Parts: C-alpha cells; sequence; structure tokens
RNA sequence: GUCGACGUACUUCAUAGGAUCA
RNA sequence: UUGUAAUUGGAAUGAGUACAAUGUAAAUACCUUAACGAGGAACAAUUGGAGGGCAAGUCUGGUGCCAGCAGCCG
C-alpha cells in the first residue's frame, strides 16, 4: 500500500542529465565553506583554497554535483535557492543548537516543494563530556526528524584539521549523496530554470564612455539548464530573481565545460570510429512551409486561399461526377461487408479486429496503469527524437536540460553589473503565459504558527510566488457562511482565511510563503516567516465588502 | 390497472430509446404520462394512442401550459383497430394482454420503426429472447428472430408496480431488420406451425400427423392446378406421392431426426427450400 | 425597483443552492 | 463466434436468393392453421367448393 | 440594505400579457371553476 | 510589443490564437484598397462576442477601421445571448468558440440568433456531427449544439444554443498514425417552409451516387415546418462518413438555392463527400484546422497525426505560419514507411498550455 | 492511499456540517471512487485537490476518514506541530 | 449587471 | 451490451406485550 | 469549616553539571562522592473523552419577542 503514490511526470532527460544542485545552507560560521572544501577534495583529490559561486565537480562515472554556499545573512538567497536546490546540506551547530536560519529555511522548503534534506552537525568536539554529547545528539536528531521525516539521516562532524573534516565521515557523506535519488516536484518539472555559472558583460566600452555608465547593458549568462526544455527561438520571457523579467535576446549551446567521464569515453569512442572541477566564477515541404519569403502558392508548385472559407475548395460538379462514376480507388478505406476458405478467414479476422479488437485491447494496480501511460508516452518522445536530426531537434524541442548554454539579455540594469557579488546566486527562471499577466489573486492564507503577531489588512507583506518576490497589500476576508466576502481586520489566530491581493498571476494550487521583514537590520529575534497559503483563483476584480451600521435613537 | 412509479427505470427507458431530436415517437399506453413528458422533451413530436378517454384528457391537462404543446398528439381508440401514422420509435408500457399482437404489428408496419423499447412479461420476454437449443425456444422466438432482433434491457420487479402484479416484468429492445428478408410470411409461419406442435419431438414425427398429410396433399393439388397440370382431386390420390416426397426431403436434408427446438434459422430455411424443390408449399 | 430586483436575485440564488445541495447529497450516499 | 456467424449469414443469403428463384402466391393454399380442426362445417365446405369452382 | 417585506408587484406589459394568455387559454376549453347549483 | 499581421486573412484564427496564447497582437491594413475599407459588420460582431466571453481583454479598432489592437485577457465564458448579423450565419461565430469553450472559468452557454446556414460557412450538422466529434477525441466529453429554430437565408430567424459542459486542463496528446476504416455513411437532409417531397428527392440523389459503395447509407430526413421553421424557404444536406473504430468522422455539406434541382445537390454533396475521403488520411480538410490547433495547445508533448499530401494546400501553409508567429511551435512532417500511399505524419510538440482560469 | 479529487461540501452554507467534512477520494489501488471524513472544516483547509491521503475505517454511507495527508498526520497539522510538505 | 464584473471593453473610435 | 445464470459481499422490511393512571 | 493562591516561612532531594576515585582491554554508563544544581520549584507530563457560557456577530425555518445549525470572524 505504501508503494502507491500520485502519478507524476519526471522531465529529467534520459541522457546527459544536468549536475545536481547541492545547496550548503546554515547559520554564519557553522562551517559551510570547510564542508565544501572537504567534499571537493574527496571527489576530485584537489583542494580549493577559495570558493565563490557555484562549483561543478565530477562525483562518479556518470554523476556531477554543483555546490553553492547560501549567504547565511540573506533571507532572499534562502528563498530562491530553496526553489531550485535538488539537495540541501543543512548545517547545524551541535554545541549551540538550532537557529532561526535553519528553521526559517526548512519552512520555506516545506511550502515551496521539499527537496532532499540532509542534516550535518558540526562543532561536536567542543563538548567536554561523552554523556552530554550523546544526549545532545539525541535531542537534535529527534527535533530534526520532526521537520524532515522520522529516521532521516543526520551526519556528525567532530572537528576541523587543516581546514578539513575527518576523512571517515566525509566518505560516509560522499557515498550517501552518490546513491541518492530525487523525487519529481511539480514546479521544477514544469518550468525551465538555470543557475548562472559565470557572469560577463558584453557591452562595448565605447558606448559606456560616450553615453556614460548609466547606459543599460548587454549581459551574457552561462550555465546548465534544468527542468523542462527551454525553447530555442529567442524572445522567451524569463525572470531573474532580484533583478526583474527579461526576454532572451540570443541563445546558443556550448560544449559541456565539465564533461562526465562516461561522456568523454563515448566521445573518444566516436573519435576512434572516425578537469574534474569547473569554477569559473571563483524540396522537403517542411522547410518550404517555414521560409516566409516564398509565397505559399510558390511553395506548393515547387514541390508539386483563406480560412474564412470553412468549406474546402472543390472541383466543378461535372468534373467531379465523371471522376466518381466508379467507386474504385477508395475501396481499401471502406469495410468489405478448398484454398479460398483460408482467404475468407484472412478477410474475416481482419474485419473482426476492425470491428471489435479495440473493445478487447494487464497491470496489477491502477497506479501502474497511470505510470505506464506516462512511460509509454515518454518512450514515444524519445524514439522520434532519435529519428530527428540534431539541428531540427533543437528547433522543435529546444535546448534540453543538461545543455550548457549561453544566454544574452538586453537592457539589464547597470547596477546588476556593477554591484555584482559572486557569492549571491543568479537564478534564471522561465515564465508561463499566466505568470506574465497581472491581476487580483485569491488565496487561502493563515498566519504562521510560530510568528508572534497576527497580520493586519492593508499591511505590506512580501510574498514569494513562483520565481518572483514582491511586496503587496493583501486584504483578509471571510465567507460569512458562503454568502458574501466580508473584510476582516486581522488574520485569524489559529486558522486560515481568504486573502485577496494584486500581483502577478499564477496557476491555481501554487504554494507561497510570506515575510514582513527581509532586511538584516530589522530581523530582531522573532521568526520572520509571516504567512503561508495557497492561491485559489486568479481574476481581474473582486467584490470585498465591509459592514456599515447606521445609528439613531 | 397497474401503474409504474419508479422514476429511474422510466428514465433508463427513455435514455435507451436514443431518440434523435428529429424523431417522431409512437407512445403506446400513455397512462398518466410520466414517460410522455420526457419523450416530449427530447423529440420532434409525439403521437399517443390512448384507450381510456379520461386518461387522455388527464394527459392533456397535465401537458397544458408548457412549451411542448404543439408536439403532442393524442389518438383515441383501440391500438390494433386504428391505422397509425408514420412513427420512428415506439415506447410502450401497454397492458400485457396485447403484447404478442403489438410486436407483429410493428413488424408489419409499411415503414417499420428502426428501434422500439417494449415492456413485456418476464416469461414472454424470455420466449422472445430465447435462442435455438434453449428450453423456451418456441414459434414466437423463431418468427420474431426472422423479422427482427430482440435484446434484453432491464428486469423490472414486482415492487415497482402498484398494485403488485402476480408476475415480474422486463424491458427489451426490438430492432426490425431493414431490408426485410425476402421470405413469404405465410410460408414461414405454416412450416413453423407444422413443426412446432411438439418442439421436443422429431420433425418427422411432427409431419406424421394425418391432418398434416391432408393439408399438404391439398396444397400439392392446388399448386399442380396453378401450373395448369391436371389433377384428379380424389381424397387420397397423392397421399402416397406426397408421403414419398416428404420422406425424401427429410432424409436428404438430414433434418428428420433433429428436434425442432434445437433447429436454428438456417435449418428451417434449408427445409423450406427442399420442400419447395420437391413441389410442396405449406401456406 | 431595486427592492424587486434583489428579491428576484436572492430567489434564484437560493433555488440553485438548494438544487445543488440535492445533487451533492444524492451522489455521496 | 464471429466467423461462424458470418458463414451462417452467407449460407442464409444463398438460400434466400434461391428461394426468390422459386416463389408463388399463397392465397389459394390452405393454411396450416387448420391442423387442429379435423372436421369442416357445411359453410366451410361450401367455401371450398366455391374456391375450387373458381379455380376450375 | 436588507428588505423586510415583499415588494409591491408592478404591472408591466409582460405580466399583463402572461395573465391574459392564461385567461384566453382557460376559456378555449371552457375550463371554468365556478359555483354550481345544488 | 505587438505581433503584427496584415489584412483580414485568418482573422478569427489569429484572434482565437492570441486569446489562447495570451500574447497581444496587431492586425493592420484590413482592406485598405477596397472602396469600403476597414472592418466589416459581422467581423465587428465577432470582436463583441470575444469581449463578452472573456474578462480583462482590451480591443481597439482604428479611426479608419483598417487596424486592430488586441490585448487578450482570461477566458471566463458564462451565459449570454448574441445577435448574429445577416451578413454571416451562426456557424461563423460558433466555430471560433469551439476552440475557446472547453478552456473557460465557467461553462459556455451562448444563445445565437440569425441565419443558420450558408454556402461558405460551417452548418449546424457540420458542427454537430463533423467538428465536435473531433473535440470529443481530444477530451471534450460533454458538448452539444441544440437547434431550437432553423433559419434559412435571406431572412434567417433561426435560433441555436451552444452548451459546452466539459472543462479540461488541456487537450489530450493525440496518436493517430493509421487510416481510419470508415464503416458507415450517415447524414441529415433538412428543409424549411417547403414540401417534404424535396427532402426525399435529395436522399434519392445522394443514394444514387452512394449505392455502389460497400457500406451503409442511412440519411435522416429532418423536415422543418411551422413557427420554428424560420422565415425563408431553404433546404440543405450534410453527409457524414463515420469511423466507429476510432470515432473519426468525415463530412461534406451544402445548401440549395431557389430553382435548384434537389436531386443534383444530393448528387453533388454525395460526390463532394467522396472527394473528401480520397483527399484525407486521418482528419478531413475542413476538420484539420481544429486538430492542429488543439495539438499545439496540448501538454508539453508530441502528438502524431497522419495527413494526406492532398491536404497540404494553400490553407494548411498559412495556418502553420500563423501558428509559428504566435506560438513559435514548428510542425514537423515525415514520410510514412508504407509505399501503397503517400501520406505523412504530422508531429507537433505541445506548449504545455493549461486552464488557469478555472477555479479549484 | 487516495487522491483528493474534490471537496464536495466546500460550498455548504452551514458551517461544520456533516456535508462540509466529506471529500471525494480516488483509491489508488483500484481507482474506485469513495468518500471520506475530515475531523473538522478547520482540517479541511489543509486538504486540497491532488494530494495523497491515507484513509482508515470509520450522512450514512461514508465509511472512511482521513488520517494522513501528504505523508503527515492530520491531527499533527491541526495541533500546529508540523507543516504539510508540498 | 453587464458592467458589474468587467474591466476591459472595445474602444471604437470610428 | 446499462445481457442471463451462478459464486461472493453488503443493504433493507417485518417488535412490541400486560397492569395502572387521564 | 469547605474551597481557591503567579500569597508567604525554612527544611529535604535528584534530573543535570563536575574535582576525584570505582568500574572497563581502553572507554561510556551504574553504584560512590568534594563543589554547584528549586517557588511559575518556567528544572514548564502527556494521551483520549464528556459537558458548558458569552456578542450591537453570521446562516436557515416559521402560528410575532421564537427554534435549529452553529459561533478563532463583533
Ligand atoms: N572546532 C571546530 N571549529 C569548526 C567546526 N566547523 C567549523 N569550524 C570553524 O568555524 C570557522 C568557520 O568555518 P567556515 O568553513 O568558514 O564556515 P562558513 O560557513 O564558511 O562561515 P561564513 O561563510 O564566514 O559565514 C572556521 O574557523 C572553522 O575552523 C567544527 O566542527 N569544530
Ligand atoms: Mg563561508
Ligand atoms: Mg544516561
Amino acid at each position: 500500500e505504501r508503494k502507491l503514490h500520485v502519478p507524476m511526470v519526471d522531465r529529467t532527460p534520459e541522457d546527459d542529465p544536468p549536475p545536481f544542485i547541492v545547496a550548503v545552507v546554515g547559520p554564519p560560521g557553522t562551517g559551510k565553506t570547510t564542508l565544501i572544501r572537504s567534499l571537493v577534495r574527496r571527489m576530485t583529490k584537489s583542494t580549493l583554497n577559495d570558493i565563490q559561486g557555484p562549483i561543478t565537480v565530477v562525483s562518479g562515472k556518470h554523476r556531477r554535483l554543483t555546490f553553492l554556499e547560501c549567504p547565511a545573512d540573506d533571507l532572499n538567497a534562502m528563498i530562491d535557492i530553496a526553489k531550485i536546490a535538488d539537495l540541501v546540506l543543512l548545517l547545524i551547530d551541535g554545541n549551540f543548537g538550532f537557529e532561526m536560519e535553519t528553521m526559517e529555511f526548512l519552512n520555506i522548503a516545506q511550502h515551496h516543494g521539499m527537496p532532499r534534506v540532509l542534516g550535518v552537525a558540526t562543532h561536536l568536539d567542543l563538548f567536554k563530556s561523552q554523556s552530554t554529547l550523546r544526549a545532545s545528539k539525541k535531542r537534535l536528531k529527534h527535533r530534526f526528524w520532526t521537520e524532515v521525516y522520522q529516521g532521516a539521516k543526520l551526519f556528525y562532524l567532530s572537528g576541523v584539521i587543516n581546514g578539513r573534516y575527518p576523512d571517515r565521515e566525509i566518505l560516509n557523506l560522499s557515498r550517501f549523496i552518490s546513491v541518492m535519488k530525487f523525487r519529481p516536484l511539480k514546479w521544477r518539472n514544469e518550468h525551465p530554470y538555470m543557475l548562472a555559472d559565470r557572469f560577463t558583460d558584453l557591452t562595448h566600452p565605447e558606448l559606456i564612455e560616450t553615453q556614460g555608465l548609466q547606459i543599460d547593458r548587454k549581459v551574457a549568462i552561462y550555465g546548465y539548464l534544468h527542468g523542462t526544455p527551454l525553447p530555442s527561438a529567442p524572445g522567451t520571457r524569463v525572470h531573474i530573481a532580484g533583478v526583474g523579467d527579461f526576454s532572451v535576446a540570443q541563445i546558443e549551446k556550448l560544449p559541456d565545460p565539465c564533461p562526465t567521464p562516461f561522456y568523454q569515453q563515448k566521445l573518444d569512442d566516436f573519435e576512434r570510429e572516425k578537469k574534474l572541477i569547473y569554477a569559473p566564477m571563483s524540396w522537403n515541404i517542411g522547410k518550404l512551409i517555414y521560409m516566409d519569403n516564398i509565397s505559399p502558392e510558390e511553395c506548393i508548385r515547387r514541390w508539386r486561399v483563406d480560412l474564412e472559407k470553412f468549406v474546402p475548395y472543390f472541383d466543378t460538379f461535372e468534373k467531379l461526377a465523371k471522376k466518381w462514376k466508379s467507386v474504385d480507388a477508395i475501396k481499401e478505406r471502406f469495410l468489405g461487408a478448398r484454398e479460398m476458405n483460408a482467404a475468407k478467414k484472412e478477410k474475416l479476422r481482419a474485419q473482426f479486429e476492425i470491428e471489435e479488437g479495440e473493445n478487447f485491447k494487464e497491470y496489477d494496480t491502477w497506479y501502474e496503469l497511470q505510470k505506464a501511460k506516462i512511460s509509454k508516452q515518454l518512450e514515444i518522445n524519445n524514439i522520434e527524437y532519435q529519428e530527428m536530426t540534431p539541428e531540427q531537434r533543437q528547433r522543435i524541442e529546444g535546448f534540453k536540460a543538461g545543455s550548457y548554454v549561453r544566454i544574452v539579455f538586453e537592457k539589464v540594469p547597470m547596477e546588476f553589473v556593477k554591484n555584482f557579488n559572486p557569492k549571491f546566486p543568479i537564478v534564471m527562471g522561465g515564465l508561463l503565459p499566466t505568470e506574465i499577466k497581472f491581476g487580483i489573486v485569491k488565496a487561502r492564507l493563515r498566519r504562521h504558527r510560530w510568528h508572534k503577531k497576527i497580520l493586519k489588512t492593508n499591511d505590506p507583506l512580501v510574498l514569494s510566488l513562483g520565481w518572483r518576490r514582491f511586496q503587496t497589500l493583501p486584504i483578509y476576508t471571510t465567507t460569512d457562511s458562503r454568502t458574501r466576502t466580508r473584510m476582516l481586520k486581522y488574520t485569524p489566530e489559529h486558522t486560515y482565511c481568504n486573502a485577496a491581493f494584486y500581483g502577478p498571476l499564477c496557476s491555481p494550487n501554487t504554494p507561497f510563503c510570506g515575510v514582513q521583514i527581509v532586511a538584516n537590520s530589522d530581523t530582531g529575534n522573532g521568526f520572520r516567516i509571516a504567512a503561508t497559503g495557497i492561491v485559489e483563483e486568479i481574476d481581474v476584480n473582486i467584490e470585498i465588502v465591509k459592514k456599515l451600521k447606521l445609528v439613531g435613537f | 390497472q397497474h401503474i409504474l412509479k419508479n422514476p429511474l427505470v422510466a428514465q433508463g427507458i427513455v435514455d435507451k430509446a436514443q431518440i434523435r431530436p428529429s424523431d417522431v415517437v409512437l407512445e403506446v399506453g400513455p397512462g398518466t404520462g410520466n414517460l410522455t413528458v420526457r419523450i416530449l422533451e427530447q423529440a420532434k413530436n409525439v403521437v399517443a394512442v390512448e384507450m381510456d378517454p379520461r386518461m387522455a384528457a388527464e394527459l392533456t391537462k397535465r401537458v397544458r401550459g408548457t412549451p411542448v404543446e404543439k408536439k403532442l398528439e393524442i389518438m383515441l381508440g383501440d391500438f390494433m383497430k386504428t391505422e397509425l401514422p408514420y412513427f420512428d420509435i415506439c415506447i410502450s408500457n401497454t397492458p400485457y394482454q396485447i403484447s404478442s399482437p403489438l410486436v407483429f404489428k410493428l413488424i408489419n408496419q409499411p415503414r417499420p420503426p428502426r428501434v422500439s423499447i417494449l415492456m413485456f412479461q418476464r416469461e414472454f420476454a424470455l420466449r422472445l429472447l430465447a435462442r435455438p437449443g434453449d428450453s423456451l425456444y418456441c414459434r414466437l422466438s423463431a418468427n420474431v428472430q426472422m423479422w427482427a432482433n430482440v435484446t434484453h434491457i432491464m428486469k423490472v420487479g414486482k415492487n415497482n408496480f402498484r398494485p403488485p402484479p402476480q408476475v415480474e416484468s422486463s424491458v427489451v429492445r426490438l430492432e426490425i431488420k431493414n431490408p426485410r428478408p425476402q421470405v413469404d410470411y405465410n410460408e414461414w409461419d405454416g412450416l413453423l406451425r407444422i413443426v412446432f406442435v411438439r418442439k421436443n419431438r422429431t420433425i418427422s414425427a411432427g409431419f406424421k400427423s394425418t391432418t398434416v398429410m391432408d393439408i399438404l396433399e391439398k396444397n400439392y393439388k392446388t399448386f399442380l392446378a396453378m401450373n395448369n397440370e391436371m389433377v384428379d382431386d380424389t381424397k387420397g390420390s397423392m397421399h402416397d406421392v406426397v408421403k414419398e416426397k416428404i420422406d425424401t426431403v427429410l432424409k436428404e436434408t438430414d433434418l428428420g431426426d433433429k428436434r425442432a427446438g434445437k433447429c436454428d434459422q438456417n435449418d428451417f430455411l434449408r427445409l423450406l427450400y427442399a420442400f419447395h424443390q420437391v413441389g410442396i408449399h405449406f401456406s | 425597483f431595486e427592492a424587486r430586483q434583489r428579491i428576484e436575485e436572492k430567489n434564484k440564488e437560493s433555488s440553485d443552492y438548494h438544487a445543488k445541495m440535492a445533487h451533492i447529497v444524492n451522489t455521496i450516499n | 463466434k464471429f466467423i461462424e456467424h458470418q458463414l451462417k449469414r452467407e449460407e442464409r443469403k444463398t438460400i434466400i436468393g434461391k428461394l426468390q428463384d422459386y416463389k408463388i402466391d399463397t392465397s389459394l393454399l390452405t393454411s396450416s392453421k387448420r391442423l387442429g380442426e379435423g372436421r369442416q362445417t357445411k359453410k366451410e365446405e361450401f367455401k371450398e367448393a366455391l374456391s375450387l369452382e373458381r379455380q376450375g | 440594505f436588507d428588505r423586510t417585506a415583499k415588494p409591491v408587484p408592478v404591472i408591466t406589459s409582460e405580466v399583463t400579457e402572461s395573465l391574459e394568455d392564461m385567461i384566453r387559454r382557460r376559456i378555449q376549453d371552457s375550463n371554468f371553476d365556478d359555483l354550481q347549483r345544488r | 510589443k505587438y505581433t503584427t499581421f496584415q489584412g483580414s486573412q485568418n482573422f478569427r484564427l489569429r484572434i482565437v490564437l492570441a486569446t489562447l496564447s495570451g500574447k497581444p497582437i496587431k492586425i493592420e491594413k484590413i482592406r485598405s484598397g477596397d472602396l469600403n475599407p476597414g472592418l466589416k459588420d459581422y467581423e465587428v460582431s465577432f470582436l463583441r462576442l470575444i469581449e463578452s466571453v472573456t474578462n480583462g481583454s482590451v480591443i481597439e479598432i482604428s479611426y479608419t477601421g483598417t487596424t486592430v489592437i488586441y490585448r487578450p485577457g482570461i477566458i471566463v465564458g458564462g451565459a449570454s445571448t448574441h445577435i448574429c448579423p445577416s451578413s454571416k450565419p451562426v456557424g461563423y461565430f460558433v466555430e471560433p468558440m469551439l476552440y475557446l469553450a472547453p478552456f473557460s472559468k465557467k461553462k459556455f452557454s451562448i444563445l445565437f440568433k440569425g441565419i443558420t446556414a450558408s454556402h461558405n460557412d460551417a452548418g449546424i450538422e457540420a458542427i454537430k456531427w463533423g467538428l465536435m466529434p473531433v473535440m470529443e477525441k481530444f477530451g471534450v466529453r460533454e458538448c452539444a449544439l441544440h437547434t431550437l429554430k432553423r433559419g434559412s437565408p435571406p431572412l434567417g430567424g433561426g435560433e441555436v444554443h451552444l452548451v459546452v459542459d466539459s472543462l479540461i486542463a488541456q487537450p489530450i496528446t493525440m496518436h493517430e498514425i493509421d487510416r481510419p476504416i470508415i464503416s458507415s455513411i450517415t447524414g441529415v437532409a433538412y428543409s424549411t417552409r417547403v414540401s417534404p417531397s424535396l427532402v426525399n428527392r435529395m436522399i434519392d440523389g445522394a443514394k444514387k451516387v452512394l449505392k455502389n459503395l460497400q457500406c451503409e447509407v442511412n440519411i435522416t430526413a429532418d423536415v422543418w415546418r411551422g413557427e420554428n421553421s424560420g422565415k425563408s424557404p431553404g433546404w440543405g444536406i450534410t453527409l457524414v462518413a463515420q469511423s466507429k473504430q476510432k470515432g473519426w468522422s468525415y463530412f461534406a455539406e451544402d445548401i440549395g438555392d431557389a430553382g435548384s434541382i434537389p436531386e443534383e445537390l444530393g448528387e453533388k454533396v454525395a460526390c463532394q463527400l467522396l472527394e473528401e475521403i480520397s483527399k484525407s488520411a486521418a482528419v478531413g480538410r475542413n476538420q484539420l484546422p481544429l486538430a492542429i490547433v488543439y495539438m499545439v495547445i496540448g501538454k508539453e508533448d508530441i502528438g502524431r497525426l497522419r495527413i494526406n499530401k492532398e491536404q497540404i494546400d494553400e490553407r494548411f501553409i498559412i495556418l502553420l505560419r500563423d501558428i509559428k508567429k504566435i506560438f513559435n511551435t514548428e510542425v514537423f512532417l515525415k514520410p510514412v514507411d508504407e509505399a501503397d500511399n503517400e501520406d505523412m505524419i504530422a508531429t507537433i510538440k505541445g506548449i504545455g498550455f493549461t486552464n488557469t482560469s478555472k477555479k479549484i | 492511499k487516495g487522491i483528493v479529487l474534490e471537496k464536495l461540501g466546500i460550498e455548504s452554507k452551514q458551517p461544520n456540517s456533516a456535508i462540509r467534512k466529506c471529500v471525494r477520494v480516488q483509491l489508488i489501488k483500484n481507482g474506485k471512487k469513495v468518500t471520506a471524513f475530515v475531523p473538522n472544516d478547520g482540517c479541511l483547509n489543509f486538504v486540497d485537490e491532488n494530494d495523497e491521503v491515507l484513509l482508515a475505517g470509520f450522512i450514512p454511507g461514508v465509511r472512511f476518514k482521513v488520517v494522513k495527508v501528504s505523508g503527515v498526520s492530520l491531527l499533527a497539522l491541526w495541533k500546529e506541530k508540523k507543516e504539510k510538505p508540498r | 449587471k453587464m458592467m458589474k464584473n468587467k474591466r476591459g471593453g472595445v474602444i471604437d473610435k470610428r
């Protein structure tokens, strides 16, 4: 029974998958940098003195990982990384205990789609008693089990020698990651996203001096694509977190800069027939239809009027009648209705299959039937793509995940180029048509259980919806027993309430989380996750009404 | 009289009628009109044959003051005696006393309905639905299967009707075959009547009866007269000739030792052809 | 005039609600 | 079942065609409905005599 | 603001047409519900 | 900013395509050189109808009327009545709604009033038996067109109600790589304000052409008389070749003018239906536009459709070019492995469109 | 295990009614449609369409109740001791 | 009733 | 095909009677 | 002479921390034990069930002012 699940489609490519994104998140000073150094040494036998931005490393014959250190002091970085992180190494200071950033990050992950979470405890050598060490491990493990799941693996790191952790448990951690498998998540399998691997400005220096630095820039972004394939044609709308929405000016695939050993062996095998680390930051009718210069009538004749006319063109009545004095030339289409007996039996079974074969044309569980239809369909996707030519393939499906691609954007704000920190990730996310539209969003929202204070109507709230983070003024409402939408003054203490706000639209059922403060200055000590909820409906208008009483004597 | 009151079975009946919007429906036994309103709702127009003037009047009052007025048409009389208009689909809950005539009349309509949904007594319905070799296979089964095809739609129990009858009921679909098979109704009926006196005996034993010999000999005399060949008309003149004819046809067809109840359509057709070949016409 | 329209509007809304409550309870059982 | 059904239909078609090959009217022919009677009234005898006289 | 009592009905042309359609339709078949002498 | 188009060509397709995509478009130079330039009355009314069935859409038409700006909103549908000008029949306005109806917030319940037939536009029976059956294959389970009143030209007066109960996230992915074995020929012959004798004469004429075939021929006779028969005399026939195997349907339709011989029209329509079957592989030319559009807006998947070389005509190319301009999707054609015939497989990768308007 | 198809009584006017607490669920094992109880309408907020629900034996005719949604105890969510992972 | 739940509209300048 | 038989599993209808009192 | 204390007094003690020693192959733990370790003794026991009461609040129905549903929303 526990084997059954909701059927889902995993868009991960069958060949050459992208490197898995590993986000090392934890409070400041917990040991994020050293853990990355300890791991990369094991997998590649080389020590990186300095790490900045994503680092792609080979982990096996056909497996690659991209390590990214989340800035501990930024909540925005915690939000967007939570959306794209395939695996999260949650760093916990064992001696001190859990922290807001740990609790805050998990809650963001829970609401935005849980990725694999692995707890890593550090500074355990600071303990002076073995008894208290064991007790502390027991308490942290159980609390960690409540957040993620019972029996979740939690690794223990004692101390740091030469800026490296002990070899033995790094082996345990390395093996655990290698055999890990990842669930198919709704959001990551329905939108294309890419983590920027390196950053470059293409603007001509002459333009910078003639007009001044204030001029908008042209920027190129290199990285690995993930999730659904990105369409090849330019003009696609994408959102860069913390920057805004842009259109893909140019896009072209590049050779993979960090090929996996299996890939290189096959490529070298191709040569016969006729490096482990990469951290830069640190007249065929089909063609005739699609040359617009040739007129359609010109196209037709070379290889051989309007849709207002629903009735198709026909030849004159007399010529058609002569053409069809006899019924021949279609008799195959119609049903027909000592040695010849076999010939009749040949004809008859054919007739039977047409008439009744389909009612007759098994898997044990209904779950398997759904999976088979998906898998059968995914097989059909692959087969024709293998028939497909590489160039025509890229034109149809676009750039598949795992492809290392250069993307060029116009009119990027200059402050992005100037105030560029390699530590902070740059996340590019594709946008569906509904994401572009702006309007009223109706959602079911509840105050977060750990947030001290209740929210207020017409009170600014930073919502994290899809790839985008923005501030709006929600209005919390009630159904009044499904009679009218009545404005509430505050959110309910311990239950949900309908909330309406203006902002970018999204598909219904899209989860989101809310925060009132994102700046470090106003962080204080309380929990910063303010609200959680699900978008229920998208519209252009709403009829919230408030109670008004007239008083007399 | 017995009146149905379970809405679900009636809804199923009207649904399985599959009445196209351009169809005219012959609704026999209007009764109060529970079926009639729904037939009117999804039909071009409806012709209703009622025997009781009071029930027809009550139907008129019930329908009065609705959109579906011009559609309904009510004929007053006895269903057999009336000569009916063209109709596309027949839906009936008529008294069972008229079950057997009704069927054949639908078969013998100049333009028979393509589909009809008829409610019949369970025993009668099974006899209509019996297949060769079954216990209840009878003359009705063979004849109706010649001229139509009958299938079972529902089994309707006693409790649905008030006051309860002493027998269960059922609903079947009757499909008159178009084109009508080109076999004379009279000859088929005569052969079957002679062969079905005791359906579990040999066909030969069916023919051994003396009155059958008299009828067949007179028929042979009449046929020989039609072909202008002279005949003596004596009572027993060709008893000995017709007897040999019957023996030879029964032997060569190999149907002599086969019980009528286990004979299918093709067996009877072969027997008819053989009897014609040797010169005997039944009806 | 507004009074008449509201009563008509409330009437249809109630009728549709009750009819839906009829369909739903038939389905669940 | 389908193949036997189709073979039976073909046999039926052939037999029915051969039946149309040889056909007559049935008005004068005595129906088998009389099998139970076994005795005729003077009215029926007179009707039979009139019919036979009309035949000749 | 809520109403307490049913509004006074208004005699629009459609209401008159419906009512007179009823009257005519009744008189066609002579459906009169009138008092009869005992 | 705006994807631009020229002329009145494929107006309904472009507006409908824009509505599904959500991408604003501009259509310019509409009949610039004609004596009466700009937008026609019926094609105004279509813009009104589009506005009614959606919310948030902005439609601007230029002062001279030769340019149109369309910024699509969400499809919401609802219950409404539309008065169709005599210049076009209801089929002109119903047909675009077949694209849009299944993807609405609320069920489409539109009552159309006006002429119900013409020589150039989809008839009622073409829609009922010829076009919606294609949608039902794509996952629109419940859809119906109710003919409350027939209206023949020139006075029309007909009334038809469109109801689309089925609301779906997106069309299913189609897989049709065979020639459907069409089993029977059905149809409807109808007439208004005239004697039944015409309808019977037409069924005769169609039967004469179709008697030589090896399948059923059963043509319905739908004679309309009285109040609901409209205001003008008229008569037409629709013959549908049905494949019960995969429920595919091939149809041809025409109507008669005053003084035309009923037998000849029956002969012509039966002959035209015979043309369509020869020229078709999986869907008819008159049905192909719906099939291609539905496949484009399916899940991010490739659907395979078999198309005959005869179907690759002027209309097919301009249709595909319009699709690429709006959706950037490319239709790929490959030869079939067979040598008996010359058909092609049309493979179209879906865009992953979903119904976001519907409340959950 | 089941898939939440719809919340049938979501539109019922009277709060905390028996109808409001019923959800139409697809049993993943066989695909048969069944109906399940939720402890209260407050818990109904957690349940939305297309999540996994674990059902256990219990408006007559409803014989099941939801005990876990998305792999988390419904009671725990009601007591504000866990978050539903999505 | 038509204007209650509308935001767009057709802008005819002719 | 809202087919028949059987097998299996469930639902349902048949509960009040004597004594005293008003 | 019954019930209630974020009232109040000085006595006791281990959960935990920890010199030491015992323990053990070496450790941890137990038993010991200097020295710390209690008033919300916040050093903050749980899992189920039953029953209330409240409003310028909300829904539904009607032999007026009522009844049902219910009530984190006044
Ligand atoms: N004793 C001890 N020191 C540790 C441990 N883990 C980290 N440290 C120390 O903590 C300091 C920070 O280590 P980092 O690797 O820089 O951790 P970080 O996440 O990069 O810290 P920031 O990026 O500066 O916020 C270093 O001096 C480490 O020696 C541990 O388990 N034990
Ligand atoms: Mg660091
Ligand atoms: Mg212990």
